[PDB]
């Protein structure tokens, strides 16, 4: 009888405060318990879309570090749903709720690509930014901006707000994970900026303490990382071991989300420096990757291997992938792609095809400028 | 390609 409100309010605040710790079993306890001393109330709507947003939340974490779904045939996720019931009471919150709604509602538009979305939701959320009282949760604020500003190569944006949350982080106790992370951001920042020597140090950093944390999902997407630093240097050949040690890591503990991306890069270097044969073995596994996972751009995005390499080259097919890439905001992709065929058209015979890229390229930067 | 964050 002593629960009220106020009393599973402040137990479903003590619950998200071990979500953004990635402390796997404290939450689940707390979360269990919270539900039946919800279930004995019934009493109010409110407290229970709070549980909501928090479950939601909750999900997203589980689904980050534990992604796996090696799937029951069909129990899922309460993802798809869980965004449509908050979607449906959207209107019954304000205050802290609101805030809630659409910083979580943004994180996922943003594990989604849809960065468009993720970035008003976000705009919206860092107005009722004032409702928050604790100062990590500023923390989180800034490390979620930085983490889309990056996916938009918004550079100066991305790293300052790294700084911020940073700063934050650093003052606390057990935030080794979003350490690691903003290390991981400051390092692919400094990658678009050129700046690999500073690059490499942070993705290093990161990458210890991933171990530190033998948390699969960060030990892949680390390696993964100094293996994209290593490609973005032209280096292919010290990319590969990188690349194939991360895939291992996401293999072993079923990370099946972050599989897609690990393949491609690793595919599109062996056909770039001959070695086809496997080539289609790394694609084949990529493609068919990204289906059990629903990734259906990066689906897009292996067939545009094919569309290159094999049958070089399916302009149609080039022409129409850039323009899906573009009418889906994701003109970092756009960039690079553009500049891989370029290049590829330069060193076969014809220029006419190569210079029309090229000059794509500048034109994609001017405009990549636009947003917020 | 975007790093893994």
């Amino acid at each position: 009888g002593v629960i009220s409100s106020s009393s599973i309010g402040e137990k479903i605040n003590e619950w998200y405060m071990y979500i953004r710790r990635f402390s796997i079993p404290d939450a689940e306890y707390l979360r269990r318990e919270i539900k039946q001393e919800l279930d004995q109330m019934e009493e109010d709507q409110d407290l229970h879309l709070y549980y909501s947003l928090m479950e939601f939340r909750h999900n997203l974490m589980l689904e980050y570090l534990e992604p796996l779904e090696k799937m029951r045939i069909e129990e899922q996720p309460r993802l798809s749903d869980l965004l449509l019931e908050i979607d449906k009471k959207q209107a019954r919150l304000t205050g802290l709720l609101e805030y809630y709604f659409n910083f979580f509602r943004g994180m996922y538009e943003l594990d989604q690509r849809e960065y468009l979305s993720a970035i008003k939701f976000f705009k919206k959320a860092e107005s009722k930014l004032i409702f928050v009282k604790d100062r990590i949760e500023k923390a989180e604020f800034f490390f979620k901006m930085s983490e889309s500003y990056y996916y938009m190569k918004q550079t100066y944006f991305s790293m300052d707000y790294a700084r911020q949350a940073y700063e934050i982080y650093k003052e606390h106790e057990a935030y080794n994970i979003r350490l690691l992370q903003c290390h991981s951001l400051f390092a692919t920042n400094f990658l678009d900026l050129k700046q690999y020597e500073d690059a490499i140090s942070h993705f290093q950093k990161a990458y210890s303490m991933a171990e530190a944390e033998k948390q699969p999902q960060l030990m892949g997407r680390t390696l993964y990382n100094i293996g994209l630093c290593k490609n973005s240097q032209s280096q292919y050949e010290d990319a590969i071991p990188y690349f194939k040690r991360a895939i291992a890591v996401f293999e072993e503990s079923n990370i099946l989300p972050s599989l897609p991306q690990a393949y491609f890069l690793i595919t599109q270097i062996h056909y770039k420096l001959g070695k086809i044969d496997k080539a289609h073995e790394y694609h084949s596994k990529g493609m068919a990757y990204s289906q059990k996972a629903g990734d259906v751009i990066y689906l897009s995005e292996f067939e545009f291997l094919k569309s290159l390499y094999l049958s070089g080259p399916d302009e149609e097919a080039i022409q129409g992938f850039f323009d899906f890439l573009e009418s889906k905001m994701l003109y970092a992709d756009l960039e690079d792609f553009a500049i891989d065929v370029a290049k590829y058209y330069h060193e076969r015979k014809n220029f006419q095809k190569a210079s029309a890229y090229f000059l794509k390229v500048e034109q994609v930067r001017q405009l990549i400028q636009g947003g917020v | 390609q975007r790093g893994m964050i």
